[PDB]
DNA sequence: AGCTTTCACCTGAAA
DNA sequence: TAGAAAGCT
C-alpha cells in the first residue's frame, strides 16, 4: 500500500544482504560508466568506488522492503545505519 | 513499449466481444463516460473543439518553449506562420502530425479566443449531453436543428428542437468573425 | 502443544545420541514446521508435499507429473512467492538480496 | 472528438544516464517515443500536455543489468476517430475512385460512389474535379464528411467516408 | 457438560446440536481422571476475545490461514470448549528467549 | 527431504518465520530473534548455589552497618549510608534479582547454568578491564543510581522487535526475557563495585558496548532460516554413518519421526 | 559441470539470489520467449524484424510480453502442453495477499 | 545471442494451470498433420507438408521457420493438432473421469446429491477445491439412484421435488483404458441376480460431462474458464514442434526420428485405420477394435508406463518413452534439467593442500585460469588496463580471450586477422582471463552445508591441482587423497559483490549450525602447536629472527 | 468395516 | 528396496 516514513518500523540498521546488494547494484552501474558521486582518490574498481559510495552515505539508492502481506518501507541508503 | 490506460480491465483468457464504436455514443471501452484520472479519482470523459483543442496544445506547447529556455539557463493565416515556429521549437519535427494538426485546428477553428471559446464551453455545458455530442454541436456549424440532429444522431430526443434551435443561434453569435 | 514438546525431544536425542550439537533454533523449526498444520504433518511425499503451496514448487519433489496433472483439473494459480518456482522460471528468488526492491531517488540523486 | 487521455509508458534507462539531468532526459524520452504516435487502442498521440509536471516515480533498478524502468504517468491531446462521425476537412487527392479528404492528422476518402450519383469525375481538368449540377470537389475545397468506417493500420488510421446523405457534401 | 461414565448412545447424541445459540458437551468420566493441563509438556493455553483477535491478526497483518492451527478435538482445545475461528494464546517457557507467545487458530 | 521441506521458510521484515503462503511458522525467529553466529555458552549466575551465597553476592544494605559497600569500593560510601531513598533503589534490584532466579528455576528446571546467549558480556567487563587500567585499590567514582540506573536505561534499548502497540511491545519484552536476567545477573551494584571494581567512564562503555553488541546479534530479514536449519539437521545426520534400555537410535530412529511412524520399533513409556 | 540440486540449496541458505539466477540462466539455459497477454502461452509468431507480434486465437497484436526463462522451462512447459496441460504465464497478478 | 524485440520484457507473476479445450488446440495451431509419413516429399531430403513441417518449427538448420522467420535458436516451436477419429480419454485423468461419473447422473448431468442432503451442502460448504470434492465423492459414490422427488428441507411426509430424471446408476471400474459399469436392474423387484453388463463409450461420458451444470462441476474440481471436465476426453490433440522431439539428422541422406515423432506417426497411422473403416463398410467389431487401439497409441505417447502391463515397445524390444518419463524426477526435465543444471564458467580439478596459503585464497592452475573467463565493460578506468590483456593474447596468462562490441559480435582474439590492431571502446566487454584475486565459488560435493561451497580469492600457480589453505579443509570434508573439486566463476559486478559479501571464507568462520567456529588449526600445525608451547620449548635467537620474520604483520619489534 | 491391494529409494566424476 | 494410502471381499 506504502508504509509512511512515519509509521516505519523495520531495522533502522542495514540488512547484510541490502549492503551486499547495493555494493553490487552501484558496482554494475559504475562499471556501466554511471556517474560516480565521490571524489575517486585514485580508486579504479568499481566495487570500491561503490563502498567509497556507501561510506559517504552519497548512494542515490532506495530500498523498498516489502512485507508478508505486500505493504512496503522505502528507506534510503543515506539513513540505514551500517554496524556490518 | 507502448502506452496504458487508468483502465486496469483483466480479461484473462475470455478474449472479446469486440462491440463496434458508433455515434450511438458506443465509444471505445477506452472512451467511456464515466473515466478514471490518474489521481485515483472517477473524472468525465475530455472531448474538444477545434478551437477549445487548439488553445490547449497552443498553449501547452508555449509552457514547453517557456521551461525550455528556463532550463536553459545552466489573423488566422498569420496564426498558421506564429504556429509553424513554436513546433518548429518544441516539437520533434519528426512528428507530422502535430504539424497537420495544428493547420487544420488554424484553419478549421470555430472560436478564436480564450473568452470565446470560454463562454461557449458554458452554454453548452448547460445541456446535460454527453462530452462528444457537446464538443460535435461546438466544433460542427448547424443552422436547422434538423442540420445538427443529422450530423450528430446521437441527439435525437435529447433536446426539445426549439432549445437546440436557440444554442446554434447563440452559438452562430459566437463565432469570431476571423 | 505438548506433541510439539514430544517431537523436539525425541529429534534433539537423536542429534545428541551420536555426541553432536545443533543450536535449538534448528529442530525448534522443523518441530514446529511439522507441527502448525494441527497435527503431525510429516516429512513425506505426502505430509508436507500435500499442502496448498504452489504447483510447480511441490512438483520438484516425489510426485512431479502426478502433480502437474492435478494442476491442469483443478485449475491452480501458482503464486510465484516459492523459490522452486522461480528457480524454474529463471528469476531472483526472494530470497536474501532478493527479498527487497533497489530504487533511485531523483531528489538525492540531485542533492549530490 | 480529439480527446484528453490520462497514460503511462514505462521507459527504461541505462545506468550512463544516472546523473541529475535524469528527469530532464526522461521527460524528453518520454516525448520521443509517445508524441507523434499512434495506436489503435488511444489512436493518433498528438501532443503531451503539462510539460513541467510529468510524473516521474521512483525508477526500480532491474535485476542484472544496471538500468532502472520508470513508470512515466503522463496525460495528452488524442484524436481518435469513430464510425458514424461527421468531420470537416479539405480534399488532397482526386480519382475516378473517389477522393482522399484531410481531417487533422488523419485521411478519410470518399468512394465515387460514397457521392451522389450526379457529382460526376472529370478527368478533363487541372487538377481532377468531381462536377455537379450546382458544385465542383476539386483538390484544395473543404468537405463535410460521414466517417463510415475505420482501419487501425501501424502509423495511421485510415476511414472511408460518406457525402451522399442529407447536410454532408461540399461547404 | 455431560460427563458419561460408559457410553452415549448414537440415538441419544443425536440430540447434542439440536439446541442452538446454547452448546452441549462430552466427557467420557475416564478421560478426567487425570487433568492433562497439569502435565510438564502442556503449557498456557489462552481464549481470545473476538476484539484481542481481530488485533492479533491486524498487528501481525495476518490472513486467519496464516496462523498456526489448533485442532477442534485437541485435548486442550476440548478442555477450554475451543469453537472454529477461536484463538489460542500459547506461553510456553523458551531455553532461548524465557518465556514464548504462539497463537493457534481452530479447525 | 527436510530441505524441501523447508526451502521457502525465511525471516520477513517483521522478525516473523513464513513459507511461501505466508503462513507463520514461528513468531520471531527461534524463539529469540538472534543469529545462531552470534551466540556463545554464557553462565546465569543466578541460578545455583545457597540462597546463602546469592545473598552474600546481590545483596546491598546501607541500612545495616557490615552489609554497605565499604567506601573502598566507592567515594560515596561515607555519605551512602543509612540513605533510606537510595535504599529503596537496592531493595528494589536484590527483589527483582530473586523475582529473575525463581523464574530461571522454572525454565531450567535442572538447574543448569549454561546456556547459549548473545553478547559475551564475560568478555566485554575483561577488555573493559585492561582498556582502562581499573585500579583493584582505589574506590569508584560511580553512584548507586549510576548502576542501578543505567542499567535498568540500557535494557530499553536492547530492541529486537520494533513496532509501537502492546501486542508487538509486549513481545519485544518476551523476546528479550532471559537476556535481561542474565543482563542483571552480571551488572547488580554490590558485583559492579566488589568484583569488576569499574569506574564511571568503564561502566559507561560496558553500557554502550552490550547494547551494539546485542544489535549486531538480532537475525538479518531475508534470511534463510528453512534450508540453514534443514541442513543444519541434515549434515550431522550424514557424518552419523558417512565415518568409521536399548531404544532404536540414530538414522533408523530420525528416518522413523520425520515419517511420523505409527507402527514404532522400539516404543516406552516413562513413568 | 553440475551446479546440481544441492549445490542450489547452498545458494538459497547464503541468499546469493542474483548469484543463484546468473548460475541457472547466464551461465546455462537461458532463453528468450513471445507470450501472449490473453492466454499466457508461447503461441506468439515473432516475426522480430519486421517489428510484427501476433497471436492468431486470440487474435492479439498488441498484448504480448518478451520474458526471459531457462530453455529447459520453454520446453517443459511445451511438453506439457502437449500432454493437454495449459501452463499459462501472467506478467500481472490478482490475487495479492 | 537472441536478436532485438520491440515486445515489452516482463517476469511471470502468475502460473495459470488449466486444460485444452479442443476449441483452443485448433485455433493456436499452425498446422494438421494429416500425414504419419515424416518427410522426403517421395524420398526428396526436404520436410513433408502432412507431419514434422506442415507450416510447423523448422528442420534443416539452414532453412528459416515456415511461420515466423526465425529458424532455429531463436525460433521457439510452432505448435501442431490431430484431428482424432473417436473421443480418447487423456490417460492421467482416467481416475478423474470415473471419479467424475462416480459423482453424476450418467443420462441427465445433475449431480446426485444436492443442498437437499444435510451432508452434502456440509461437504459443498468446504473451501478447499479439492478437499470439497473428495468429499463430494464419497457421499454420491453410493448413491445408485437419480433422484425425481427428494423429502423436503422441513418434512417426509410432503416430499420436495428437485431435478427429473429417475434412472439407476452404472457401477464402475476399470478394465484398463476402459471404463465399464454393472446397472443394478429391477426385474419384479429383486435382479441383480444378473445385471446389465454394458461398457462406457468416451462419446458417452463425453456427452454426459457437456451437460454437467456449470454450478455443478465448479462444486466439483473445475472451473468454467480454464478447466471444464469435458476437457479431459481428447478430441483434438496436440502435435509438438521439433524443439520437443528433436530429429537428430546423423550426416547427410540418413533420418534419426524422436521416439515422440514415431509415436505420432503410429497415433496417426491408428487413426486412419478408425478413420476409413468408419467411413467404409463398417464391420462394427472392427470400429471397437481400432478405436481400442487409438485410445492406447494416445496413451503411451503420454505415459507409457501404465499398470495394466502392455509395455507398448519399439521394434528393438525397448520400450517407447513417454512425455511423462522425460518430466520424471532425478535426472529429467523438473529435476534434473531445472532444479539442477549442468553449466558454462566452471572448472574442476584434484584438490591439494598448501600451507604458504592465506585462509580465503585457492590456488588455480595457469591451464584453468586461461581457460577461464570475466566479463568486463570497457570503462575509462581500465581502458588502458584491457587493451594490453587484449594486446597479450588468450595464449599467455594475464590476457584475453574474445573482445565483444557494442555491435553484439564475438571478436575471436584466437584468430581474428585484428587481434593486434584493436583499439577497444568504451562500453565494449572484453572476456578476459581469471585472475588473482577474483572472487570464485569453490565446491566439494556432499554440499550438505551453507559452508560446503565457498567464495575464495583466486591465486593463480602452477602445477594441475586446485591449491587449498588446510585450515578450510573441514567445512568441506576435504582431503587429498584423490578428492577433486568443482569451482564456478561470477560473471557480473553483482554476482561478484554476491561472493565477496555474503559467501567469502572469513565470514563463514563461525557455524550458525552449531553456534561454533567451523575451521580450526589441523594436522602439522596442531601436532607443532603444543610441540612448540611447552614450558621446556627454546628457541635460539638466529631462529627467533626468522620465526618473527616469518610473520607477515610483524612489527619491526 | 479390517485385511487386501496398490503405489519414492545420497551428491558430484567416469566408460 | 519396505512402508503408507488408496480400495477390496
Ligand atoms: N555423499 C557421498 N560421499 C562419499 C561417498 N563415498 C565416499 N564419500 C566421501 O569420502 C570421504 C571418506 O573417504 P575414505 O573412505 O576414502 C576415508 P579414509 O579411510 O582414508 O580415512 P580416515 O577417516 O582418515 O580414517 C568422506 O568425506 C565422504 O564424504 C558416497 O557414495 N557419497
Ligand atoms: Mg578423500
Ligand atoms: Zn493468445
Ligand atoms: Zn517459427
Ligand atoms: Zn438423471
Amino acid at each position: 500500500k506504502a508504509i509512511p516514513k512515519d509509521q516505519r518500523a523495520t531495522t533502522p540498521y542495514m540488512t547484510k544482504y541490502e549492503r551486499a546488494r547495493i555494493l553490487g547494484t552501484r558496482a554494475l552501474q559504475i562499471s556501466m560508466n554511471a556517474p560516480v558521486f565521490v571524489d575517486l582518490e585514485g580508486e579504479t574498481d568499481p566495487l570500491r568506488i561503490a563502498m567509497k559510495e556507501l561510506a559517504e552515505k552519497k548512494i542515490p539508492l532506495v530500498i523498498r522492503r516489502y512485507l508478508p502481506d505486500g505493504s512496503f518501507e522505502d528507506w534510503s541508503v543515506e539513513e540505514l545505519i551500517v554496524d556490518l | 513499449v507502448s502506452t496504458s490506460t487508468f483502465q486496469t480491465r483483466r480479461r484473462r483468457l475470455k478474449k472479446v466481444e469486440e462491440e463496434e464504436n458508433a455515434a450511438t455514443l458506443q465509444l471505445g471501452q477506452e472512451f467511456q463516460l464515466k473515466q478514471i484520472n490518474h489521481q485515483g479519482e472517477e473524472e468525465e470523459l475530455i472531448a474538444l473543439n477545434l478551437s477549445e483543442a487548439r488553445l490547449v496544445i497552443k498553449e501547452a506547447l508555449v509552457e514547453r518553449r517557456r521551461a525550455f529556455k528556463r532550463s536553459q539557463k545552466k489573423t488566422r493565416e498569420k496564426e498558421l506562420e506564429s504556429i509553424d515556429v513554436l513546433l518548429e521549437q518544441t516539437t520533434g519535427g519528426n512528428n507530422k502530425d502535430l504539424k497537420n494538426t495544428m493547420q487544420y485546428l488554424t484553419n478549421f477553428s470555430r472560436f478564436r479566443d480564450q473568452e470565446t471559446v470560454g463562454a461557449v464551453i458554458q452554454l453548452l455545458k448547460s445541456t446535460g449531453l454527453h462530452p462528444f455530442e457537446v464538443a460535435q454541436l461546438g466544433s460542427l456549424a448547424c443552422d436547422t436543428a434538423d442540420e445538427a440532429k443529422t450530423l450528430i444522431p446521437s441527439l435525437n430526443n435529447k433536446i426539445s428542437d426549439d432549445e437546440l434551435e436557440r444554442i446554434l443561434k447563440e452559438l452562430s453569435n459566437l463565432e469570431t468573425l476571423y | 502443544e505438548a506433541g510439539r514438546a514430544a517431537l523436539y525431544k525425541e529429534v534433539y536425542n537423536v542429534i545428541a545420541s551420536d555426541g553432536s550439537y545443533v543450536n535449538y533454533r534448528h529442530m525448534a523449526l522443523l518441530v514446529d514446521v511439522m507441527t502448525t498444520q494441527g497435527g503431525l504433518t510429516s516429512v513425506t511425499r505426502h505430509g508436507f508435499n500435500r499442502s496448498n503451496t504452489g504447483a510447480l514448487m511441490r512438483c520438484s519433489f516425489e510426485e512431479t507429473v502426478e502433480i502437474l496433472f492435478e494442476a491442469g483439473a483443478s485449475a491452480e494459480l501458482d503464486d510465484c512467492r516459492g523459490v522452486s518456482e522461480n528457480v524454474i522460471l529463471g528469476q531472483m528468488a526472494p530470497i536474501g538480496t532478493g527479498a527487497f526492491d533497489v530504487m533511485i531517488d531523483e531528489e538525492s540523486l540531485v542533492k549530490y | 472528438m480529439f480527446f484528453i487521455k490520462d497514460l503511462s509508458l514505462n521507459i527504461t534507462l541505462h545506468p550512463s544516464f544516472f546523473g541529475p539531468r535524469m528527469k530532464q532526459y526522461l521527460k524528453t524520452k518520454l516525448l520521443e517515443e509517445v508524441e507523434g504516435s499512434c495506436t489503435g487502442k488511444f489512436g493518433y498521440i498528438l501532443c503531451v500536455l503539462d510539460y513541467d509536471n510529468i510524473d516521474i516515480q521512483r525508477g526500480r533498478i532491474l535485476p542484472t543489468d544496471g538500468s532502472a524502468e520508470f513508470n512515466v504517468k503522463y496525460r495528452a491531446v488524442v484524436f481518435k476517430p469513430f464510425k458514424g462521425e461527421v468531420v470537416d476537412g479539405t480534399v488532397v487527392s482526386c480519382s475516378q475512385h473517389g477522393f482522399e479528404v484531410q481531417v487533422g492528422p488523419m485521411k478519410v476518402f470518399v468512394t465515387k460512389h460514397l457521392m451522389p450519383q450526379d457529382l460526376t469525375f472529370n478527368a478533363g481538368s487541372n487538377p481532377p474535379s468531381y462536377q455537379s449540377s450546382e458544385d465542383v470537389i476539386t483538390i484544395k475545397s473543404r468537405i463535410r464528411v460521414k466517417i463510415e468506417g475505420c482501419i487501425s493500420q501501424v502509423s495511421s488510421i485510415h476511414a472511408i467516408g460518406s457525402i451522399k446523405e442529407d447536410y454532408l457534401g461540399a461547404i | 457438560i455431560f460427563v458419561y461414565q460408559n457410553n452415549i448412545t448414537p440415538s441419544a447424541m443425536k440430540l447434542v446440536p439440536s439446541i442452538p445459540p446454547a452448546t452441549i458437551e462430552t466427557f467420557n468420566e475416564a478421560a478426567l481422571v487425570v487433568n492433562i493441563t497439569h502435565h510438564e509438556l502442556v503449557p498456557k493455553h489462552i481464549r481470545l476475545s473476538s476484539d484481542e483477535k481481530r488485533e492479533l491478526l491486524k498487528r501481525y497483518r495476518l490472513k486467519e490461514s496464516q496462523l498456526p492451527r489448533i485442532q477442534r478435538a485437541d485435548p486442550v482445545a476440548l478442555y477450554l470448549g475451543l469453537k472454529r475461528g477461536e484463538v489460542v494464546k500459547i506461553i510456553r517457557k523458551s531455553e532461548t528467549s524465557g518465556r514464548y507467545a504462539s497463537y493457534r487458530i481452530c479447525m | 527431504r527436510l530441505v524441501k521441506a523447508l526451502e521457502d521458510i525465511m525471516v520477513h521484515y517483521d522478525n516473523t518465520t513464513r513459507n511461501s503462503l505466508g503462513n507463520v511458522i514461528q513468531f520471531i525467529y527461534g524463539e529469540d530473534g538472534m543469529d545462531a553466529a552470534h551466540i556463545e555458552k554464557q553462565s546465569l549466575d543466578t541460578i545455583g548455589g545457597s540462597d546463602a551465597a546469592f545473598e552474600k553476592r546481590y545483596r546491598v544494605d546501607l541500612l545495616n552497618t557490615d552489609h554497605t559497600l565499604d567506601p573502598s569500593l566507592l567515594e560515596s560510601g561515607s555519605e551512602i549510608l543509612g540513605d533510606l531513598k537510595l535504599q529503596v533503589l537496592l531493595d528494589e534490584e536484590y527483589k527483582q534479582l530473586v523475582k529473575d532466579r525463581k523464574f530461571l528455576r522454572e525454565v531450567f528446571v535442572d538447574g543448569e547454568a549454561n546456556w547459549p546467549l548473545p553478547v559475551n558480556i564475560r568478555r566485554i567487563i575483561q577488555n573493559a578491564q585492561q582498556t582502562f587500567h581499573i585500579d583493584h585499590t582505589k574506590p569508584s567514582d560511580l553512584t548507586i543510581k549510576d548502576i542501578v540506573l543505567g542499567v535498568k536505561d540500557l535494557q530499553e534499548n536492547l530492541l529486537v522487535l520494533r513496532g509501537k502497540n502492546e501486542i508487538i511491545q509486549n513481545a519485544q519484552r518476551d523476546a528479550v526475557t532471559l537476556f535481561c536476567c542474565l543482563l542483571r545477573s552480571r551488572l547488580a551494584t554490590r558485583r559492579v563495585l566488589q568484583e569488576y571494581r569499574l569506574t564511571k567512564q568503564a561502566f559507561d562503555w560496558v553500557l554502550s558496548n552490550i547494547e551494539a553488541q546485542f544489535l549486531r546479534s538480532v537475525v538479518h530479514p531475508g534470511e534463510m532460516v528453512g534450508v540453514l536449519a534443514a541442513q543444519s539437521i541434515g549434515e550431522p545426520a550424514t557424518q552419523m554413518t558417512l565415518n568409521t534400555k536399548k531404544v532404536t537410535s540414530g538414522v533408523p530412529r530420525l528416518k522413523e519421526i520425520l515419517n511420523v511412524a505409527k507402527n514404532m520399533k522400539t516404543p516406552s513409556l516413562t513413568v | 559441470l553440475r551446479f546440481g540440486e544441492m549445490e542450489r540449496d547452498c545458494m538459497i541458505a547464503h541468499g546469493a539470489a542474483s548469484f543463484l539466477k546468473e548460475r541457472l540462466m547466464e551461465a546455462s539455459d537461458a532463453f528468450r520467449v513471445h507470450i501472449c497477454g490473453i492466454c499466457g502461452l508461447m503461441t506468439v509468431i515473432a516475426k522480430l524484424n519486421h517489428n510484427q507480434f501476433e497471436c492468431k486465437g486470440c487474435d492479439n497484436k498488441i498484448d504480448i510480453y518478451q520474458i526471459h526463462i531457462p530453455y529447459a522451462a520453454k520446453l517443459l512447459f511445451q511438453e506439457l502442453m502437449a500432454m493437454n496441460i495449459t501452463p499459462r504465464l501472467y506478467t500481472d497478478r490478482s490475487r495479492d495477499f | 545471442g537472441q536478436q532485438y524485440s520491440s515486445a515489452p520484457l516482463r517476469t511471470v507473476k502468475e502460473v495459470q494451470f488449466g486444460l485444452f479445450s479442443p476449441e483452443e488446440v485448433r485455433a493456436i495451431s499452425v498446422a494438421k498433420i494429416r500425414f504419419p509419413e515424416t518427410m522426403d516429399e517421395t524420398q526428396t531430403r526436404a520436410k513433408i507438408g502432412g507431419l514434422n513441417d506442415p507450416r510447423l518449427g523448422s528442420i534443416d538448420r539452414n532453412l528459416k521457420c515456415q511461420t515466423c522467420q526465425e529458424g532455429m535458436n531463436e525460433c521457439p516451436g510452432h505448435f501442431g493438432h490431430i484431428d482424432l477419429a473417436k473421443p480418447v480419454f487423456h490417460v492421467g485423468f482416467i481416475a478423474k473421469i470415473k471419479k467424475v461419473c462416480e459423482c453424476v447422473c450418467m443420462h441427465c448431468g445433475k449431480l446426485l446429491l444436492d443442498e437437499h442432503n444435510e451432508l452434502m451442502r456440509q461437504a459443498l460448504a468446504i473451501k478447499d477445491s479439492k478437499k470439497r470434492f473428495a468429499a463430494i465423492w464419497t457421499l454420491c459414490k453410493t448413491k445408485m439412484v437419480c433422484e425425481t422427488d427428494v423429502p423436503s428441507e422441513d418434512d417426509p411426509t410432503q416430499l420436495v421435488s428437485r431435478g427429473g430424471c429417475g434412472n439407476t446408476q452404472p457401477t464402475i471400474r476399470k478394465d484398463g483404458l476402459k471404463l465399464v459399469g454393472s446397472w443394478k436392474k429391477d426385474r419384479a423387484t429383486g435382479d441383480a441376480d444378473e445385471p446389465e453388463l454394458r461398457v462406457l463409450s468416451t462419446e458417452e461420458i463425453l456427452n454426459i460431462f457437456k451437460h454437467i451444470s456449470v454450478k455443478d462441476f465448479t462444486s466439483l474440481g473445475f472451473n468454467e474458464v480454464f478447466s471444464r471436465p469435458e476437457w479431459m476426453i481428447l478430441t483434438c490433440l496436440p502435435v509438438p514442434p521439433p524443439p520437443v522431439r528433436p530429429s537428430i539428422s546423423f550426416n547427410e541422406s540418413q533420418r534419426g526420428e524422436d521416439d515422440l515423432t514415431f509415436k505420432l506417426a503410429d497415433i496417426l497411422k491408428a487413426n486412419i485405420s478408425l478413420e476409413t473403416l468408419e467411413h467404409n463398410g463398417a464391420p462394427h467389431h472392427a470400429i471397437e477394435e481400432a478405436e481400442s487401439l487409438l485410445q492406447f497409441h494416445v496413451a503411451t505417447y503420454m505415459d507409457n508406463d501404465i499398470a495394466g502391463q502392455p509395455q507398448a515397445l519399439q521394434k528393438s524390444g525397448r520400450p517407447v518413452k513417454s512425455i511423462r518419463a522425460r518430466l520424471k524426477g532425478k535426472e529429467g526435465r523438473i529435476r534434473g534439467n531445472l532444479m539442477g543444471k549442468r553449466v558454462d564458467f566452471s572448472a574442476r580439478t584434484v584438490i591439494s593442500g598448501d600451507p604458504n596459503l592465506e585462509l580465503d585464497q585457492v590456488g588455480v592452475p595457469k591451464s584453468i585460469a586461461k581457460t577461464l573467463t570475466y566479463p568486463e565493460v570497457v570503462t575509462p578506468y581500465n581502458i588502458d588496463r584491457l587493451t594490453q590483456l587484449v594486446r597479450n593474447g588468450p595464449n599467455e596468462h594475464p590476457g584475453a580471450k574474445y573482445v565483444i562490441r557494442d555491435s553484439g559480435d564475438r571478436i575471436d582474439l584466437r584468430y581474428s586477422k585484428r587481434a593486434g590492431d584493436i583499439q577497444l571502446q568504451y562500453g565494449w566487454k572484453v572476456e578476459r582471463h581469471i585472475m588473482d584475486n577474483d572472487p570464485v565459488l569453490f565446491n566439494r560435493q556432499p554440499s550438505l552445508h551453507k559452508m560446503s561451497m565457498m567464495a575464495h580469492r583466486v591465486k593463480v600457480i602452477p602445477y594441475s591441482t586446485f591449491r587449498l589453505n588446510l585450515s578450510v579443509t573441514s567445512p568441506y570434508n576435504a582431503d587429498f587423497d584423490g578428492d577433486e573439486m568443482n569451482l564456478h566463476v561470477p560473471q557480473s559486478e553483482e554476482t561478484r559483490a554476491e561472493l565477496s559479501q555474503l559467501c567469502a571464507v572469513p565470514l563463514q568462520i563461525v557455524s550458525p549450525q552449531s553456534n561454533k567456529p567451523c575451521m580450526g588449526i589441523v594436522q602439522d600445525t596442531l601436532c607443532g602447536i603444543r610441540k612448540l608451547t611447552l614450558r621446556d620449548t627454546f628457541i635460539e635467537l638466529d631462529q627467533v629472527l626468522n620465526m618473527l620474520y616469518w610473520v607477515p604483520d610483524w612489527d619491526g619489534v
